[PDB]
RNA sequence: GACCGGAGUGUC
RNA sequence: GACGCAGAGAUGGUC
Protein backbone atom coordinates (compact mmCIF):
# COMPACT_ATOMS: atom_id res chain seq x y z
CA UNK A 1 0.00 0.00 0.00
CA UNK A 2 2.90 2.28 0.75
CA UNK A 3 4.13 2.33 -2.56
CA UNK A 4 1.00 4.56 -3.64
CA UNK A 5 1.73 7.14 -0.66
CA UNK A 6 5.87 7.07 -1.97
CA UNK A 7 3.79 8.20 -5.59
CA UNK A 8 2.35 10.74 -4.19
CA UNK A 9 4.87 12.69 -2.44
CA UNK A 10 7.05 12.40 -5.83
CA UNK A 11 4.03 14.56 -7.87
CA UNK A 12 3.23 17.12 -4.69
CA UNK A 13 6.16 17.36 -2.33
CA UNK A 14 9.62 16.91 -2.65
CA UNK A 15 12.26 13.51 -2.27
CA UNK A 16 15.73 11.96 -3.22
CA UNK A 17 17.26 9.13 -4.28
CA UNK A 18 20.28 7.63 -3.82
CA UNK A 19 22.65 6.87 -0.73
CA UNK A 20 24.87 10.27 -1.48
CA UNK A 21 22.07 12.58 -1.87
CA UNK A 22 20.00 11.33 1.28
CA UNK A 23 23.79 11.28 4.00
CA UNK A 24 23.30 15.21 2.72
CA UNK A 25 20.02 15.63 3.44
CA UNK A 26 20.35 14.19 6.86
CA UNK A 27 23.54 16.32 7.52
CA UNK A 28 21.03 19.11 6.72
CA UNK A 29 17.87 17.94 8.71
CA UNK A 30 16.23 18.94 5.09
CA UNK A 31 14.38 15.17 5.32
CA UNK A 32 11.91 14.09 7.76
CA UNK A 33 11.16 10.51 6.71
CA UNK A 34 14.23 8.09 4.95
CA UNK A 35 13.09 4.59 3.38
CA UNK A 36 15.66 1.97 3.05
CA UNK A 37 15.88 -1.21 0.57
CA UNK A 38 15.71 -4.49 2.40
CA UNK A 39 18.96 -6.17 1.54
CA UNK A 40 20.94 -3.25 1.22
CA UNK A 41 24.57 -4.08 2.24
CA UNK A 42 25.94 -3.90 5.85
CA UNK A 43 28.10 -0.98 6.29
CA UNK A 44 25.90 1.45 4.14
CA UNK A 45 22.13 0.68 5.95
CA UNK A 46 24.75 1.34 9.41
CA UNK A 47 25.94 4.14 7.66
CA UNK A 48 22.58 5.39 7.20
CA UNK A 49 21.04 4.25 10.39
CA UNK A 50 23.79 6.22 11.67
CA UNK A 51 23.12 9.70 9.85
CA UNK A 52 19.54 9.35 10.52
CA UNK A 53 20.20 8.26 14.39
CA UNK A 54 22.83 11.62 14.30
CA UNK A 55 19.95 13.53 12.88
CA UNK A 56 17.48 12.73 14.97
CA UNK A 57 15.55 11.94 11.83
CA UNK A 58 13.23 9.04 11.19
CA UNK A 59 13.49 5.23 9.24
CA UNK A 60 11.31 3.27 7.45
CA UNK A 61 12.21 -0.50 6.12
CA UNK A 62 10.92 -1.27 2.99
CA UNK A 63 9.66 -4.69 2.87
CA UNK A 64 11.64 -5.28 -1.22
CA UNK A 65 14.86 -4.68 -2.18
CA UNK A 66 15.82 -1.53 -4.19
CA UNK A 67 14.94 -2.95 -7.49
CA UNK A 68 10.70 -2.29 -6.39
CA UNK A 69 12.03 1.00 -4.97
CA UNK A 70 12.63 2.39 -7.76
CA UNK A 71 9.41 0.98 -9.49
CA UNK A 72 7.62 2.37 -6.45
CA UNK A 73 9.31 6.07 -6.98
CA UNK A 74 8.39 6.65 -10.84
CA UNK A 75 12.14 5.24 -11.99
CA UNK A 76 13.53 2.07 -13.71
CA UNK A 77 17.01 1.67 -12.05
CA UNK A 78 17.91 0.66 -9.02
CA UNK A 79 17.33 2.56 -5.61
CA UNK A 80 18.49 1.57 -2.32
CA UNK A 81 17.00 4.55 -0.05
CA UNK A 82 15.03 7.65 -0.63
CA UNK A 83 15.04 10.74 1.46
CA UNK A 84 11.64 12.09 1.80
CA UNK A 85 11.84 15.97 2.51
CA UNK A 86 8.36 17.44 2.35
CA UNK A 87 4.93 15.15 1.35
CA UNK A 88 2.15 17.06 0.04
CA UNK A 89 -1.18 15.27 -0.16
CA UNK A 90 0.81 11.86 1.22
CA UNK A 91 0.54 11.23 5.07
CA UNK A 92 3.61 8.78 5.67
CA UNK A 93 5.59 10.54 7.85
CA UNK A 94 2.17 11.46 9.60
CA UNK A 95 0.45 8.32 9.54
CA UNK A 96 3.14 5.26 9.88
CA UNK A 97 6.00 6.81 11.20
CA UNK B 1 22.61 -17.57 0.26
CA UNK B 2 22.21 -18.91 4.59
CA UNK B 3 19.75 -19.77 7.01
CA UNK B 4 20.15 -18.20 10.33
CA UNK B 5 17.85 -20.50 13.27
CA UNK B 6 17.04 -19.06 16.38
CA UNK B 7 15.92 -21.71 18.92
CA UNK B 8 15.36 -21.43 23.31
CA UNK B 9 17.62 -22.27 25.20
CA UNK B 10 15.97 -25.33 26.77
CA UNK B 11 15.85 -27.21 23.37
CA UNK B 12 17.34 -30.10 21.33
CA UNK B 13 19.72 -26.64 19.82
CA UNK B 14 22.80 -28.76 19.15
CA UNK B 15 20.56 -31.57 17.64
CA UNK B 16 18.93 -29.07 15.69
CA UNK B 17 22.26 -27.62 14.79
CA UNK B 18 22.89 -31.74 14.14
CA UNK B 19 19.77 -31.32 11.23
CA UNK B 20 21.50 -28.27 9.54
CA UNK B 21 25.05 -30.07 9.21
CA UNK B 22 22.67 -32.76 6.33
CA UNK B 23 21.64 -29.50 5.12
CA UNK B 24 25.18 -28.59 4.98
CA UNK B 25 26.43 -31.50 3.26
CA UNK B 26 23.70 -31.86 0.50
CA UNK B 27 23.59 -28.20 -1.11
CA UNK B 28 26.38 -26.21 0.53
CA UNK B 29 23.62 -24.04 2.41
CA UNK B 30 25.30 -22.47 6.08
CA UNK B 31 22.74 -23.40 8.53
CA UNK B 32 23.55 -21.64 11.52
CA UNK B 33 21.25 -21.91 15.17
CA UNK B 34 21.39 -19.92 17.71
CA UNK B 35 20.04 -19.56 21.34
CA UNK B 36 19.64 -16.09 22.27
CA UNK B 37 18.33 -14.97 25.34
CA UNK B 38 14.75 -13.33 25.48
CA UNK B 39 14.64 -14.62 22.11
CA UNK B 40 10.85 -14.58 21.46
CA UNK B 41 10.96 -10.59 22.90
CA UNK B 42 14.10 -9.94 20.76
CA UNK B 43 12.46 -11.25 16.81
CA UNK B 44 9.62 -8.40 16.99
CA UNK B 45 12.20 -5.46 17.81
CA UNK B 46 14.72 -6.38 15.33
CA UNK B 47 12.61 -7.74 12.31
CA UNK B 48 11.20 -4.20 12.37
CA UNK B 49 14.72 -2.61 11.85
CA UNK B 50 15.72 -5.89 9.07
CA UNK B 51 18.50 -7.39 11.22
CA UNK B 52 16.33 -10.51 12.30
CA UNK B 53 17.07 -14.04 11.71
CA UNK B 54 15.27 -16.67 9.12
CA UNK B 55 13.35 -19.54 11.06
CA UNK B 56 12.34 -18.57 14.12
CA UNK B 57 11.15 -21.48 17.01
CA UNK B 58 8.90 -20.81 19.67
CA UNK B 59 5.40 -22.08 21.09
CA UNK B 60 2.72 -21.10 18.89
CA UNK B 61 1.04 -18.32 20.99
CA UNK B 62 4.12 -15.78 20.21
CA UNK B 63 2.82 -16.02 16.90
CA UNK B 64 -0.41 -14.56 16.41
CA UNK B 65 1.56 -11.37 17.68
CA UNK B 66 3.89 -11.26 15.03
CA UNK B 67 1.47 -12.62 12.05
CA UNK B 68 -0.26 -9.12 13.15
CA UNK B 69 2.95 -7.08 13.02
CA UNK B 70 3.52 -8.90 9.20
CA UNK B 71 7.41 -10.36 10.95
CA UNK B 72 5.98 -14.04 9.39
CA UNK B 73 5.86 -15.19 6.09
CA UNK B 74 2.55 -17.05 4.60
CA UNK B 75 3.68 -20.36 4.59
CA UNK B 76 3.03 -22.63 1.64
CA UNK B 77 3.48 -26.19 2.46
CA UNK B 78 1.34 -28.82 -0.39
CA UNK B 79 -1.47 -30.93 0.46
CA UNK B 80 0.39 -33.85 0.71
CA UNK B 81 2.73 -32.38 3.68
CA UNK B 82 -0.48 -30.92 5.36
CA UNK B 83 -1.64 -34.62 5.60
CA UNK B 84 2.02 -35.56 6.94
CA UNK B 85 1.18 -33.44 10.33
CA UNK B 86 -1.48 -33.95 13.04
CA UNK B 87 -4.89 -31.21 11.80
CA UNK B 88 -5.12 -29.85 15.30
CA UNK B 89 -1.35 -28.86 14.88
CA UNK B 90 -1.84 -26.69 11.95
CA UNK B 91 -4.40 -25.17 13.63
CA UNK B 92 -2.05 -24.17 16.26
CA UNK B 93 -0.14 -22.26 13.65
CA UNK B 94 -2.83 -20.17 11.98
CA UNK B 95 -3.52 -16.48 11.93
CA UNK B 96 -6.45 -14.99 10.62
CA UNK B 97 -7.38 -18.25 8.31
CA UNK B 98 -3.90 -17.98 7.04
CA UNK B 99 -0.86 -20.41 8.17
CA UNK B 100 2.17 -18.70 9.63
CA UNK B 101 4.65 -21.13 10.68
CA UNK B 102 5.37 -25.22 10.93
CA UNK B 103 4.08 -27.50 13.51
CA UNK B 104 6.67 -29.87 15.05
CA UNK B 105 5.32 -30.85 18.41
CA UNK B 106 2.78 -30.51 21.33
CA UNK B 107 4.18 -29.71 24.84
CA UNK B 108 2.35 -30.45 27.98
CA UNK B 109 3.95 -29.94 31.71
CA UNK B 110 3.32 -33.43 34.11
CA UNK B 111 4.54 -34.92 37.61
CA UNK B 112 7.90 -35.72 37.56
CA UNK B 113 9.15 -37.57 40.14
CA UNK B 114 11.35 -39.60 42.11
CA UNK B 115 10.33 -43.31 42.58
CA UNK B 116 12.98 -43.66 45.02
CA UNK B 117 12.05 -41.57 47.43
CA UNK B 118 7.69 -41.77 46.21
CA UNK B 119 6.87 -45.29 44.98
CA UNK B 120 3.40 -44.14 44.68
CA UNK B 121 2.99 -40.59 43.40
CA UNK B 122 0.36 -37.79 44.88
CA UNK B 123 -3.08 -38.16 42.82
CA UNK B 124 -3.93 -34.87 44.52
CA UNK B 125 -2.44 -31.38 45.41
CA UNK B 126 -4.17 -31.50 48.50
CA UNK B 127 -1.96 -34.42 49.84
CA UNK B 128 1.65 -32.16 49.12
CA UNK B 129 1.54 -30.53 52.55
CA UNK B 130 1.57 -33.40 54.60
CA UNK B 131 3.81 -35.84 52.04
CA UNK B 132 6.07 -32.46 52.77
CA UNK B 133 6.43 -32.76 56.54
CA UNK B 134 7.24 -36.14 56.28
CA UNK B 135 9.94 -35.86 53.81
CA UNK B 136 11.37 -33.07 56.24
CA UNK B 137 12.02 -35.95 58.56
CA UNK B 138 14.47 -37.22 56.01
CA UNK B 139 15.60 -33.73 55.55
CA UNK B 140 14.14 -33.72 51.61
CA UNK B 141 11.21 -31.09 50.29
CA UNK B 142 8.19 -33.39 48.07
CA UNK B 143 7.73 -30.27 45.24
CA UNK B 144 10.00 -28.26 43.79
CA UNK B 145 8.98 -25.98 41.01
CA UNK B 146 9.75 -22.77 38.69
CA UNK B 147 7.51 -20.39 40.43
CA UNK B 148 8.84 -17.33 37.83
CA UNK B 149 7.60 -18.38 34.49
CA UNK B 150 3.63 -18.51 35.05
CA UNK B 151 3.59 -21.46 32.81
CA UNK B 152 4.67 -23.95 35.15
CA UNK B 153 1.92 -22.82 38.50
CA UNK B 154 -1.22 -22.20 35.67
CA UNK B 155 -1.94 -26.05 35.97
CA UNK B 156 -3.43 -25.26 39.53
CA UNK B 157 -4.50 -21.54 38.67
CA UNK B 158 -6.59 -23.10 36.14
CA UNK B 159 -7.86 -26.17 37.19
CA UNK B 160 -10.48 -24.50 39.47
CA UNK B 161 -11.86 -22.30 36.40
CA UNK B 162 -9.20 -20.17 35.70
CA UNK B 163 -8.63 -19.24 31.70
CA UNK B 164 -7.41 -16.94 29.60
CA UNK B 165 -9.73 -15.37 27.17
CA UNK B 166 -13.37 -17.04 26.63
CA UNK B 167 -13.85 -19.06 23.67
CA UNK B 168 -17.09 -18.37 21.77
CA UNK B 169 -17.75 -19.46 18.46
CA UNK B 170 -14.33 -19.82 17.38
CA UNK B 171 -13.28 -16.27 17.92
CA UNK B 172 -11.85 -14.91 21.58
CA UNK B 173 -13.24 -12.60 23.33
CA UNK B 174 -9.85 -10.39 24.66
CA UNK B 175 -12.56 -8.58 26.91
CA UNK B 176 -13.48 -11.86 29.31
CA UNK B 177 -10.06 -12.66 30.72
CA UNK B 178 -10.61 -15.56 33.53
CA UNK B 179 -7.45 -14.86 35.69
CA UNK B 180 -9.72 -12.53 38.68
CA UNK B 181 -12.58 -15.55 38.76
CA UNK B 182 -13.23 -17.18 42.43
CA UNK B 183 -11.61 -20.51 40.76
CA UNK B 184 -8.15 -18.64 39.77
CA UNK B 185 -8.04 -17.17 43.18
CA UNK B 186 -7.93 -20.90 44.93
CA UNK B 187 -5.91 -22.46 42.81
CA UNK B 188 -3.01 -19.15 43.61
CA UNK B 189 -3.85 -19.25 47.25
CA UNK B 190 -3.29 -22.87 47.53
CA UNK B 191 0.22 -22.36 45.43
CA UNK B 192 0.82 -19.39 48.45
CA UNK B 193 -0.32 -21.46 50.94
CA UNK B 194 2.22 -23.79 50.64
CA UNK B 195 4.54 -21.21 50.07
CA UNK B 196 3.51 -19.46 53.57
CA UNK B 197 3.61 -22.92 55.32
CA UNK B 198 7.04 -23.55 54.43
CA UNK B 199 6.63 -26.48 51.90
CA UNK B 200 7.90 -24.61 48.52
CA UNK B 201 10.17 -21.87 48.64
CA UNK B 202 8.75 -18.11 46.79
CA UNK B 203 12.47 -17.57 45.48
CA UNK B 204 12.66 -21.23 43.21
CA UNK B 205 13.27 -20.99 39.58
CA UNK B 206 13.86 -23.33 37.09
CA UNK B 207 17.86 -23.54 37.48
CA UNK B 208 17.06 -24.07 41.63
CA UNK B 209 14.16 -26.64 40.92
CA UNK B 210 15.71 -28.67 38.07
CA UNK B 211 18.96 -28.95 40.49
CA UNK B 212 17.27 -30.22 43.22
CA UNK B 213 15.00 -33.18 41.59
CA UNK B 214 18.13 -34.13 39.47
CA UNK B 215 20.56 -34.32 42.61
CA UNK B 216 18.16 -36.11 44.26
CA UNK B 217 16.97 -33.20 47.23
CA UNK B 218 13.01 -33.47 46.07
CA UNK B 219 10.42 -35.97 45.79
CA UNK B 220 9.00 -34.48 42.49
CA UNK B 221 8.56 -31.44 40.19
CA UNK B 222 6.59 -29.83 37.39
CA UNK B 223 8.46 -29.86 33.95
CA UNK B 224 8.19 -30.45 30.16
CA UNK B 225 9.90 -33.05 28.18
CA UNK B 226 12.84 -31.38 27.60
CA UNK B 227 13.99 -31.59 30.98
CA UNK B 228 14.30 -35.19 30.45
CA UNK B 229 17.83 -35.89 28.71
CA UNK B 230 19.37 -33.62 31.77
CA UNK B 231 16.99 -36.48 34.26
CA UNK B 232 17.98 -39.29 32.31
CA UNK B 233 21.85 -38.70 32.83
CA UNK B 234 21.62 -37.77 36.57
CA UNK B 235 20.67 -41.54 37.07
CA UNK B 236 17.42 -40.92 38.76
CA UNK B 237 14.89 -43.40 39.23
CA UNK B 238 12.15 -41.15 37.60
CA UNK B 239 8.44 -41.17 36.54
CA UNK B 240 6.52 -38.61 34.19
CA UNK B 241 2.65 -39.36 35.34
CA UNK B 242 -0.56 -37.28 35.82
CA UNK B 243 -0.63 -33.61 37.19
CA UNK B 244 -2.17 -33.69 40.76
CA UNK B 245 -5.77 -33.07 40.99
CA UNK B 246 -6.27 -29.45 42.81
CA UNK B 247 -9.99 -29.56 44.13
CA UNK B 248 -11.37 -32.85 42.52
CA UNK B 249 -10.67 -31.74 39.36
CA UNK B 250 -7.66 -31.72 37.02
CA UNK B 251 -5.15 -29.48 36.51
CA UNK B 252 -5.54 -27.71 33.06
CA UNK B 253 -1.79 -27.03 31.97
CA UNK B 254 -1.37 -24.35 28.68
CA UNK B 255 -0.71 -26.79 26.01
CA UNK B 256 2.18 -25.62 23.62
CA UNK B 257 2.99 -26.26 19.84
CA UNK B 258 6.46 -25.90 19.20
CA UNK B 259 5.87 -24.03 16.16
CA UNK B 260 8.85 -22.80 13.49
CA UNK B 261 8.03 -19.64 11.74
CA UNK B 262 9.32 -17.92 8.97
CA UNK B 263 10.34 -14.21 8.47
CA UNK B 264 8.56 -12.33 6.01
CA UNK B 265 11.38 -10.22 5.34
CA UNK B 266 14.18 -12.91 5.05
CA UNK B 267 15.98 -13.27 1.52
CA UNK B 268 16.26 -17.17 1.83
CA UNK B 269 12.85 -18.13 2.43
CA UNK B 270 12.32 -20.58 -0.35
CA UNK B 271 15.82 -22.19 1.33
CA UNK B 272 13.64 -22.16 4.73
CA UNK B 273 10.82 -24.24 3.36
CA UNK B 274 13.54 -26.90 1.76
CA UNK B 275 15.41 -27.60 5.86
CA UNK B 276 12.33 -27.42 7.56
CA UNK B 277 9.78 -29.54 5.15
CA UNK B 278 12.52 -31.99 3.86
CA UNK B 279 15.03 -32.20 6.55
CA UNK B 280 13.75 -31.56 10.01
CA UNK B 281 9.93 -32.56 9.47
CA UNK B 282 11.21 -36.33 8.97
CA UNK B 283 11.42 -39.35 11.04
CA UNK B 284 15.02 -38.29 10.83
CA UNK B 285 15.19 -34.57 11.57
CA UNK B 286 12.77 -34.61 14.33
CA UNK B 287 15.06 -37.83 16.10
CA UNK B 288 17.88 -35.80 15.93
CA UNK B 289 16.53 -33.12 17.76
CA UNK B 290 14.70 -35.62 19.89
CA UNK B 291 17.87 -37.21 20.88
CA UNK B 292 19.43 -33.82 22.04
CA UNK B 293 15.95 -32.66 24.43
CA UNK B 294 12.76 -34.46 23.90
CA UNK B 295 10.33 -33.10 21.95
CA UNK B 296 7.70 -35.76 23.42
CA UNK B 297 4.46 -35.63 21.67
CA UNK B 298 5.85 -35.02 17.88
CA UNK B 299 3.31 -33.23 14.80
CA UNK B 300 4.82 -35.21 12.82
CA UNK B 301 2.97 -38.91 12.29
CA UNK B 302 5.33 -40.97 11.02
CA UNK B 303 7.94 -40.39 14.11
CA UNK B 304 5.02 -40.16 16.52
CA UNK B 305 3.61 -43.36 15.62
CA UNK B 306 7.51 -45.12 16.95
CA UNK B 307 7.85 -42.85 20.15
CA UNK B 308 3.69 -43.28 21.11
CA UNK B 309 4.74 -46.47 23.41
CA UNK B 310 6.95 -44.12 25.89
CA UNK B 311 5.41 -43.78 29.24
CA UNK B 312 6.67 -40.34 29.60
CA UNK B 313 4.81 -39.47 26.81
CA UNK B 314 1.41 -41.26 27.63
CA UNK B 315 1.73 -38.54 30.55
CA UNK B 316 2.37 -35.79 28.17
CA UNK B 317 -0.32 -36.60 25.71
CA UNK B 318 -2.49 -36.62 29.25
CA UNK B 319 -1.96 -33.79 30.48
CA UNK B 320 -1.77 -32.13 26.72
CA UNK B 321 -5.28 -33.24 26.88
CA UNK B 322 -6.88 -32.65 30.19
CA UNK B 323 -5.79 -29.03 29.64
CA UNK B 324 -6.05 -26.72 26.86
CA UNK B 325 -4.64 -25.26 23.91
CA UNK B 326 -3.03 -22.02 24.54
CA UNK B 327 -4.42 -18.83 22.40
CA UNK B 328 -2.33 -17.91 19.62
CA UNK B 329 -3.75 -13.82 19.32
CA UNK B 330 -1.53 -10.74 20.11
CA UNK B 331 -2.50 -10.35 23.10
CA UNK B 332 -1.64 -13.63 25.03
CA UNK B 333 1.40 -11.38 25.71
CA UNK B 334 -0.03 -9.12 27.89
CA UNK B 335 -2.02 -12.05 29.78
CA UNK B 336 1.23 -13.99 30.21
CA UNK B 337 3.19 -10.65 31.53
CA UNK B 338 0.57 -9.66 33.57
CA UNK B 339 -0.07 -13.28 35.58
CA UNK B 340 3.60 -13.39 35.71
CA UNK B 341 3.08 -10.56 37.74
CA UNK B 342 0.25 -11.99 39.99
CA UNK B 343 1.96 -15.41 40.89
CA UNK B 344 5.20 -13.70 41.96
CA UNK B 345 4.09 -10.57 44.01
CA UNK B 346 1.23 -13.14 45.41
CA UNK B 347 3.61 -15.45 46.89
CA UNK B 348 6.27 -12.74 47.50
CA UNK B 349 4.11 -10.70 50.00
CA UNK B 350 3.62 -7.79 48.11
CA UNK B 351 0.60 -8.13 47.14
CA UNK B 352 -2.34 -10.39 47.86
CA UNK B 353 -3.46 -13.43 46.04
CA UNK B 354 -7.38 -11.67 45.51
CA UNK B 355 -4.85 -7.94 44.98
CA UNK B 356 -2.28 -9.78 42.53
CA UNK B 357 -5.20 -11.64 40.19
CA UNK B 358 -7.10 -8.21 40.29
CA UNK B 359 -3.90 -6.10 38.82
CA UNK B 360 -3.66 -9.00 36.35
CA UNK B 361 -7.79 -8.71 35.56
CA UNK B 362 -7.10 -5.49 34.59
CA UNK B 363 -3.41 -5.67 32.84
CA UNK B 364 -4.41 -8.60 30.68
CA UNK B 365 -6.61 -6.40 28.41
C1' G C 1 43.73 10.14 -6.82
C1' A C 2 40.49 14.08 -4.28
C1' C C 3 36.62 17.18 -5.12
C1' C C 4 32.01 18.91 -7.87
C1' G C 5 27.84 17.28 -9.91
C1' G C 6 22.84 14.79 -9.94
C1' A C 7 20.35 11.28 -14.74
C1' G C 8 21.50 9.23 -17.77
C1' U C 9 24.89 7.42 -21.01
C1' G C 10 28.69 4.31 -23.91
C1' U C 11 28.98 0.44 -27.97
C1' C C 12 26.69 -2.18 -33.19
C1' G D 1 16.65 -2.15 -30.44
C1' A D 2 19.83 -5.72 -27.64
C1' C D 3 23.87 -5.73 -24.71
C1' G D 4 27.60 -3.04 -21.02
C1' C D 5 28.14 0.94 -17.10
C1' A D 6 24.79 3.76 -14.12
C1' G D 7 21.26 6.88 -7.11
C1' A D 8 25.42 1.39 -3.63
C1' G D 9 26.11 8.17 -7.74
C1' A D 10 27.03 6.78 -14.36
C1' U D 11 28.98 8.96 -17.94
C1' G D 12 30.67 14.51 -17.32
C1' G D 13 33.28 18.25 -15.06
C1' U D 14 37.77 20.72 -11.87
C1' C D 15 42.31 20.46 -9.40
O1 LIG E 1 8.72 -10.22 32.64
C1 LIG E 1 10.10 -10.39 32.26
C2 LIG E 1 10.31 -11.74 31.65
O2 LIG E 1 9.91 -11.63 30.24
C3 LIG E 1 10.00 -12.84 29.45
O3 LIG E 1 8.97 -13.78 29.82
C4 LIG E 1 7.66 -13.78 29.19
C5 LIG E 1 7.72 -14.39 27.81
O4 LIG E 1 8.56 -13.68 26.95
C6 LIG E 1 6.31 -14.40 27.20
O5 LIG E 1 6.33 -14.96 25.91
C7 LIG E 1 5.40 -15.18 28.06
O6 LIG E 1 5.80 -16.50 28.26
C8 LIG E 1 5.08 -17.64 28.00
C9 LIG E 1 5.45 -18.19 26.64
O7 LIG E 1 5.16 -17.25 25.65
C10 LIG E 1 4.68 -19.43 26.36
O8 LIG E 1 5.10 -19.99 25.13
C11 LIG E 1 4.89 -20.42 27.45
O9 LIG E 1 6.20 -20.83 27.26
C12 LIG E 1 6.71 -21.99 27.79
C13 LIG E 1 6.72 -22.99 26.62
O10 LIG E 1 5.61 -23.93 26.80
C14 LIG E 1 7.90 -23.86 26.44
O11 LIG E 1 8.36 -23.60 25.12
C15 LIG E 1 9.03 -23.74 27.42
O12 LIG E 1 10.23 -23.45 26.84
O13 LIG E 1 8.85 -22.81 28.43
C16 LIG E 1 8.05 -21.67 28.38
C17 LIG E 1 8.00 -21.13 29.79
O14 LIG E 1 9.24 -20.65 30.23
O15 LIG E 1 4.64 -19.86 28.73
C18 LIG E 1 5.37 -18.68 29.05
C19 LIG E 1 4.99 -18.23 30.42
O16 LIG E 1 6.04 -18.44 31.34
O17 LIG E 1 5.41 -14.60 29.39
C20 LIG E 1 6.69 -14.61 30.06
C21 LIG E 1 6.57 -14.02 31.40
O18 LIG E 1 5.42 -14.49 32.03
C22 LIG E 1 11.40 -13.46 29.59
O19 LIG E 1 11.43 -14.67 28.83
C23 LIG E 1 11.84 -13.65 31.05
O20 LIG E 1 13.15 -14.19 31.15
C24 LIG E 1 11.75 -12.27 31.75
O21 LIG E 1 12.16 -12.40 33.09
Amino acid sequence: SINQKLALVIKSGKYTLGYKSTVKSLRQGKSKLIIIAANTPVLRKSELEYYAMLSKTKVYYFQGGNNELGTAVGKLFRVGVVSILEAGDSDILTTLA
Amino acid sequence: GKLVIWINGDKGYNGLAEVGKKFEKDTGIKVTVEHPDKLEEKFPQVAATGDGPDIIFWAHDRFGGYAQSGLLAEITPDKAFQDKLYPFTWDAVRYNGKLIAYPIAVEALSLIYNKDLLPNPPKTWEEIPALDKELKAKGKSALMFNLQEPYFTWPLIAADGGYAFKYENGKYDIKDVGVDNAGAKAGLTFLVDLIKNKHMNADTDYSIAEAAFNKGETAMTINGPWAWSNIDTSKVNYGVTVLPTFKGQPSKPFVGVLSAGINAASPNKELAKEFLENYLLTDEGLEAVNKDKPLGAVALKSYEEELAKDPRIAATMENAQKGEIMPNIPQMSAFWYAVRTAVINAASGRQTVDEALKDAQTNSS
